[PDB]
């Protein structure tokens, strides 16, 4: 009941992807290698960051096979099996993503603005339980799709996996979920711990404004990149259910969109490079282990 | 002027002593023993990784099974492993962290320990009870502690701070000889293969060779332009090695009473932690503030090899008895096995 | 010193319930597993039930398996046993036995003084010590043997046989362990040697203080096992 | 105020303690302290290397 | 399987060590370490009233924070051969008494009290051992200062003050030459309070110079600062 407008989907999608797989697969190596000597010093944000580094390179694992969707022109070329166990993670692990980041601010958050209360909460088997639950959490509740079905074709070229034009009262539902509990939820709560850690980085009388000018902008960046990357995809979700459910007999919206819809799903797979960048590299204090540790490496080969 | 003949006496002493030296001087080892084959590239591996200390590791010292080692941190703990298993045999609290020194008694009966409390601690490892305490406090030196060795069960002999070094009797508690002439902290103790001599360095940059039962020193050695911070004996009891902040090792000869050989590299400029030798004699090792411990061909001065894999300062060597192992300790909080 | 004292022994009629109770002192009690034996009016020692320390790990004989239960508690220094459906069977003297295991321990070096239940109305290594009984004349030399069904030699280089001896009238002491080693308080007229599957006990010069049956156990494996005893004489 | 002439002397009698001391030779010195290398070489487990078969560390 | 039954119990044994190791070591790492130094007699012992042969510890406790303080003078020895087991701790508080400006010491007669202080602040605050440990300056008998200050300008130990014989000046003069002395200012943080050897907020001074600490040290490990 539609016809889409896919004039640029085999082109941006199928450009950022290779982009994010060629960078994002060493780039998050890294990232679980630091997080892991982190893990190993009893740092728990070792184990909230190999979490998040392995969610993005999971995410980059399913991904080429959505590059071909993209490329063969929105044709899965694969049977169903393979939309429900691919597409579950391709669309779920942004969710995976975020819970992560936001577990990692509220961490930082405890840590920072309030030093010296929370000791239990910051061991790290307490973070192996939390991790535990995230996963687990976010896995069943996403699941909702995999009970129907997701794989659909028409009278025109496109064989889709887990979309559909019209799309269906099942999806309208979880159209809204994922954006006020999935995105917005995690995302405000991480507003809310930068803010808090950038209060208690203010009142510091030992940081000389060159350091508080440091944590505020990466502050700043680890909220901005998050919305940016996300909000244009969540938007449509929005728009889409909210139309869709105002009126279901209608798909002219979704004719409208249609490119810009696939467009933001393929940019939200940015987070797959920035996250590690603002996590794991752009820090000296990690970007250095990571530094000795390749040319140890390196060394140890060459004896 | 009793002041002037005395001061007149002593400089034409310090003569006699250099020309009597001189005078022996007919040869170095490093030209006896350049038709020696040398002992070639040593690589050794880690065999063990020893975890538990949450803190440098300051000390060492295998027992005489060579298969139980003794080490300290300033955890506040001593812990006797099981070097072939990796096992904590115990675990002993402190009452002062501040450790610098630990021994394990011949006899594997007893462990001494001490440091910045100006103390040696004496722990009884084998109780009815079945737990390990304290036996004996040993206090007296105004200074701390910086090395302990047992000759026998009842007797301990420290050096420390304070400039001296000192003869222990556990039983009565009460120290019974009392060895003076340093001017410097006293770093490190050796004991003779006999028990009846100990070599003492200090950082005086000099080390002396003292008679145990008379409280006498026999012997100054002199040859480093630093603080020696490491001496160990040469199997055989007729020399000695030590280790400085001037990043050399030197053997000495007992009965020459001169300095032999000096083990030294134009890429090393840090001090030396801990001297140690293997059972022959012929491999010297020491350990470095560069993280490496460096295996040194004791008759050539060769680096024979390298032992890297501490991500610190090495603080201490051991060999074990067998000549079996090597094991080191680190600041990095670990204990390494070799072979 | 050292101390165990067992309790809560008495006369129970079948298919009832006791549950003894051994009051540790004198000693580091947390630090040490500990062992439930029983002899039997018979005299022969069984291993009963282990409880390690910390309490990681539980043994129990096959015969009392299901029915007893063994526990610590180690704020208040004691053991217990409780002892359901008992048997006429379950009639022994039961001792409380101090182990400690690290590397160059002396494992069983303490018995209590056991306290007595009377009931009214494998693949398990076997110890045999032939000898039942031995006459020697004080002041000449003994020599005991013990065979096993499997050899006690493991592949650490250990041979985990222990020589225990119970004089009239006393719980069992630990003479020799792993073989060869004495145990503290053991004078050096005792001297084990063997090796595989055949051990001895050696008495050198006999004092009528040396009199009493001399125990042969196992230590390789669970179920621990003792062997016969044979009664030294004169 | 004698201390100075008191460590004077201390210096003298522990310096005439060394004066007298019967030194030996370094070529014999040096030579014995190879000999008992050598002599002792086999038995040297860190110079001459175990089969892992007899190697308590593997 | 492979272990016979003692070894297995000698690895549970060793496993129980290692439980309590970790938790004494997470103990330890709650504590603060506090390294005590000063001037010799520059009123470090009314400190540790407040605060309350070989190395001294005194333990304390405020606002839940367990600290434990070392005293490492009356050892008559070399710094460089043990200062650096003192490498682990969070601050250092240094004790500088202020009436010493009009002294020298007694081994000395031509070395001012004041400046063997301050070579001795130089010697700890510019050590390798110590490059991002702050130190917390306690500036001792103020009162017994300010009274000196109208009889004996500061000029007599510090010939280039230009200031008046007013405390509030030469107090901070004073302040002024020892923090100056840091040449890792960017690194490590020089907390100075006067305590004047009658005020009772010592321990409050130093405790908000910890928390201070504390939250830098966060903030490096949870890759923000
Ligand atoms: C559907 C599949 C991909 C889900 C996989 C979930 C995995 C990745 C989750 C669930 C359990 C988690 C592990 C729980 C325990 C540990 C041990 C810790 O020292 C490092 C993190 C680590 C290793 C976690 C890594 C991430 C983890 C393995
Ligand atoms: C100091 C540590 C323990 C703080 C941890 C805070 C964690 C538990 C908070 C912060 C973010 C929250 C999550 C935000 C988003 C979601 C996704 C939703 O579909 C289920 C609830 C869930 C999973 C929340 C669970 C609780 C949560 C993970």
């Amino acid at each position: 009941g539609c016809h889409v407008d896919s004039r640029v989907d085999h082109l941006f999608p199928p450009s950022l992807y290779i982009f994010v797989i060629g960078v994002g697969l060493p780039t998050n190596c890294l990232a679980l290698w630091a997080a892991y000597r982190q893990v190993q010093q009893r740092n728990e944000l070792g184990v909230y960051l190999m979490n998040l580094s392995i969610a993005d390179l999971l995410y980059i694992c399913t991904l080429p096979l959505w590059v071909d969707y993209f490329l063969h022109h929105d044709n899965w070329i694969h049977g169903p099996g393979s939309c429900k166990l691919f597409g579950f993670i391709f669309y779920t692990n942004i969710y995976i993503s975020i819970a992560f980041l936001c577990c990692i601010s509220v961490d930082r958050y405890l840590a920072v603005a309030h030093p010296l209360r929370f000791a239990r909460l910051r061991r790290v088997k307490t973070a192996v339980a939390v991790s535990s639950v995230v996963w687990a959490t976010e896995l069943g509740a996403n699941s909702a799709p995999l009970f129907h079905d997701e794989l659909f074709r028409d009278r025109y070229n496109h064989t889709f996996c887990f979309e559909k034009f019209p799309m269906e009262g099942w999806v309208a539902w979880m159209n809204l979920y994922r954006v006020f509990v999935g995105f917005l939820f995690p995302w405000a709560l991480m507003l809310l711990s930068y803010r808090g850690i950038l209060r208690a980085v203010r009142g510091s009388v030992s940081t000389e404004r060159q350091e508080k000018a440091k944590i505020k902008r990466l502050a700043l960046s680890l909220i901005a990149i998050v919305l940016v990357c996300f909000a244009p995809y969540h938007v449509l979700l929005l728009s889409r259910s909210a139309i869709y459910l105002g009126r279901p007999w209608d798909c002219g919206f979704e004719e409208r969109v249609f490119s810009a819809y696939h467009s933001s799903l393929a940019f939200t797979s940015l987070n797959c490079v920035a996250d590690p960048i603002l996590y794991c590299l752009v820090n000296e204090g990690a970007r250095s282990d990571v530094a000795k540790a390749l040319h140890n490496l390196l060394r140890f080969l060459a004896s | 002027s009793e002041l002037d003949q005395l001061r007149q006496e002593a400089e034409q002493l310090k003569n006699q002593i250099r020309d009597a030296r001189k005078a022996c001087a007919d040869a170095t080892l490093s030209q006896i023993t350049n038709n020696i084959d040398p002992v070639g590239r040593i690589q050794m591996r880690t065999r063990r990784t020893l975890r538990g200390h949450l803190a440098k590791i300051y000390a060492m010292h295998w027992g005489t099974d060579s298969r139980l080692l003794v080490s300290a941190s300033q955890d506040g703990k001593l812990i006797i492993w099981d070097s072939y298993t990796t096992n904590k045999v115990h675990a002993i609290p402190l009452r002062s962290s501040w450790v610098m020194t630990c021994a394990y008694a011949p006899s594997g009966n007893y462990v001494a320990c001490g440091g910045l409390d100006n103390i040696c601690s004496i722990y009884n490892l084998k109780t009815r009870e079945g737990n390990v305490r304290v036996s004996r406090e040993l206090a007296g030196h105004t200074g701390y502690l910086s090395c302990c060795r047992f000759l026998d069960d009842n007797q301990i002999v420290t050096s420390s701070g304070d400039t001296t070094c000192a003869l222990w009797d556990i039983e009565t508690g009460q120290q019974t000889t009392t060895f003076t002439g340093h001017t410097g902290d006293v770093m490190s103790l050796s004991l003779a293969p006999d028990t009846r001599l100990f070599v003492s360095g200090a950082c005086d940059a000099s080390a002396k060779l003292w008679d145990v039962r008379e409280g006498m020193c026999r012997q100054t050695f002199t040859g480093h332009e630093s603080d020696i911070n490491a001496i160990c004996f040469f199997p055989n009891g007729n020399a000695f090695a030590t280790g400085s902040d001037d990043a050399t090792c030197r053997l000495f000869d007992l009965r020459a009473d001169q300095e032999l050989m000096t083990y030294s590299h134009d890429n090393i400029i840090c001090g030396i932690t801990s001297v140690s030798f293997s059972k022959s004699g012929r491999l010297l090792l020491a350990g470095y503030d560069d993280f490496n411990c460096n295996v040194w061909d004791a008759l050539k001065a060769d680096r024979a090899g390298v032992l890297a894999g501490h991500d610190n300062r090495v603080s201490c060597l051991g060999v074990t008895d067998d000549g079996m192992a090597v094991a080191t300790g680190s600041w990095d909080s670990f204990l390494k096995i070799w072979n | 010193d050292v101390q165990l004292v067992e309790s809560g022994g008495g006369l129970v009629q079948p298919g009832g319930s006791r549950k003894l109770s051994c009051s540790a002192s004198g000693f580091a009690f947390s630090s040490f597993g500990m062992h439930w034996v029983r002899q039997a009016p018979e005299k022969g020692l069984e291993w009963v039930a282990y409880i390690s320390s910390g309490s990681g790990t539980i043994y129990y004989a096959d015969t009392v398996k299901g029915r007893f239960t063994i526990s610590r508690d180690d704020p208040k220094n004691t053991l217990f046993l409780q002892m359901t459906s008992l048997r006429s069977e379950d009639t022994a003297m039961y001792y409380c036995v101090r182990s400690i295991y690290y590397y160059g321990s002396s494992p069983f070096d303490f018995w209590g003084q056991g306290t007595t239940l009377t009931v009214s109305s494998g693949s398990d290594i076997v110890m045999t010590q032939a000898t039942s009984s031995v006459p020697v004349t004080p002041g000449e030399s003994v020599s005991i043997s013990c065979r096993s069904s499997k050899s006690l030699l493991h592949s650490n280089g250990n041979t985990y046989l222990y020589w225990f001896l119970q004089r009239p009238g006393q719980s069992p002491q630990l003479l020799i362990y792993r073989m060869s080693n004495l145990a503290s308080g053991v004078p050096d007229r005792f001297s084990g040697s063997g090796s595989g599957t055949a051990f001895t006990l050696t008495i050198s010069r006999l004092e009528a203080e040396d009199v009493g049956v001399y125990y042969c156990m196992q230590h390789l494996e669970y179920p621990l096992t003792f062997g016969a005893g044979t009664k030294l004489e004169l | 105020n004698t201390a100075s002439i008191a460590q004077a002397r201390k210096l003298v009698e522990q310096l005439k303690m060394e004066a007298n001391i019967d030194r030996i030779k370094v070529s014999k010195a040096a030579a014995d302290l190879m000999a008992y290398c050598e002599a002792h070489a086999k038995e040297d487990p860190l110079l001459t290397p175990v089969p892992a078969s007899e190697n308590p560390f593997r | 399987c492979t272990l016979s039954a003692e070894d297995k119990a000698a690895v549970e044994r060793s496993k129980m060590i290692d439980r309590n190791l970790r938790e004494d070591g997470e103990k330890a790492a709650r504590e603060v370490k506090l390294l005590l130094l000063g001037a010799g007699e520059s009123g470090k012992n009314t400190i540790v009233k407040q605060m309350k042969t070989g190395i001294v510890e005194t333990h304390f406790t405020f606002k839940d924070l367990h600290f434990k303080m070392f005293d490492v003078g009356a050892q008559r020895s070399e710094r460089k051969k043990w200062i650096h087991c003192f490498e682990g701790v969070t601050a250092i508080i240094f004790c500088v008494a202020l009436s010493d400006y009009d002294l020298v010491l007694a081994e000395d007669e031509e070395m001012n009290r004041m400046h063997a202080s301050m070579k001795l602040f130089d010697s700890i605050c510019n050590n390798k051992w110590f490059t991002d440990t702050s130190i917390i300056l306690f500036l001792n008998k103020k009162d017994l200062f300010e009274e000196k200050i109208k009889k004996s300008p500061l000029t007599i130990c510090y010939p280039e003050y230009a200031g008046s014989n007013t405390y509030e000046e030469a107090a901070a003069y004073i302040q002024c030459q020892f923090e100056d002395l840091n040449k890792r200012k960017d690194t490590k943080e020089i907390y100075t309070h006067f305590t004047c050897s009658t005020d009772t907020k010592n321990v409050q001074f130093v405790f908000d110079a910890v928390t201070d600490v504390i939250i830098k040290n966060n903030l490096k490990d949870c890759g923000l600062f």
